[PDB]
């Protein structure tokens, strides 16, 4: 059974370091793969306030986490253990995860 | 296409028959819907029983710590 | 006190495996399924009610 | 000499520096590539030593890997392309679909 519990959740931002420098990511493996251990691998997309608004790179407002308009550079994303996010910084509007969703669909060659 | 049959017990049979006519659809449409759902949950229990068992296993630890390397990349 | 509905041929396999991944019957494994289905139809239920309700 | 991956390629993938090397299966669509050390192309891991199930699909000799193995779809990341040494293989359509099929479940897609 999975670990809803002290784990992050799909839709959430995080701060996530990515030493060994932290950015906000945004969670986009499901929580069925969440055992509550520290090893494991959840899948984020990060988050950058610098780079340039493109259609794969859905914007993201401080309403959902940030502290200034951002981007969720789904090009980026990446899985990374979950002992490298440190905190919950938010959760994202529904129709934000729905356009990651689509970029992340273009991005892989998912049909269609 | 092609159709089959499956036996249930009769108050088996009335409860997904309701749970079919509470959501709008036939019953077929709902063991399709929940015969996904089981397979989404079983999918998901073997990643996560798998993942737990390669803890132990070393050379798993060794692949995904070469593997962080990368996660710093394009940042 | 047993019956017989009908499913897709595809729909009858995917139940048999998940009856073999399960280590039960299909017709146990179709109680099982039932139980799921009505437990989010309980919680679809309140939550259709809390909308006509404000 | 920038590497030429395409989607369905099997790679070998330098960690680490640009001594490392794993291989990956290169998932990301080709339309994003523009020639750049540091542009991220997106692979998931193709492991020897992880055990099999539904959402780490099967990868043959025949695709470029040495043993048995599996291609660990929750792995699935963006790396520089400067990491790519050799083109190993390609894989199978059957195997593209199923990665595709483990990645639509492992990110929630509908």
């Amino acid at each position: 059974g999975p670990e809803l519990m002290a784990e992050p959740r799909r839709g959430d931002l995080w701060l996530v370091s990515l030493g060994a420098k932290h950015r906000p990511a945004v969670v986009v493996s499901v929580d069925e793969l969440l055992t509550g251990i520290d090893d494991e691998l959840v899948v984020v997309v990060p988050v950058s306030s610098s780079r340039s608004r493109t259609p794969l790179r859905p914007p993201v407002a401080p309403s959902e986490g940030v502290a200034a308009d951002s981007v969720a550079v789904c090009r980026g994303v990446r899985a990374v253990a979950r002992a490298r996010l440190v905190e919950r910084l938010g959760a994202l509007k529904p129709a934000t995860m729905r356009a990651i969703e689509n970029a992340l669909t273009l991005i892989l060659g998912l049909p269609t | 296409s092609t159709s089959t049959t499956i036996r249930v017990s009769t108050q088996t049979r009335d409860r997904l028959a309701a749970q079919a006519r509470e959501r709008g659809i036939s019953m077929s449409a709902l063991l399709t819907e929940l015969a996904a759902q089981a397979e989404r949950q079983a999918i998901f229990r073997a990643e996560r029983e798998a993942s737990h068992a390669e803890t132990t296993t070393q050379a798993v630890r060794d692949e995904d710590r070469e593997w962080e390397g990368t996660v710093g990349d394009g940042l």
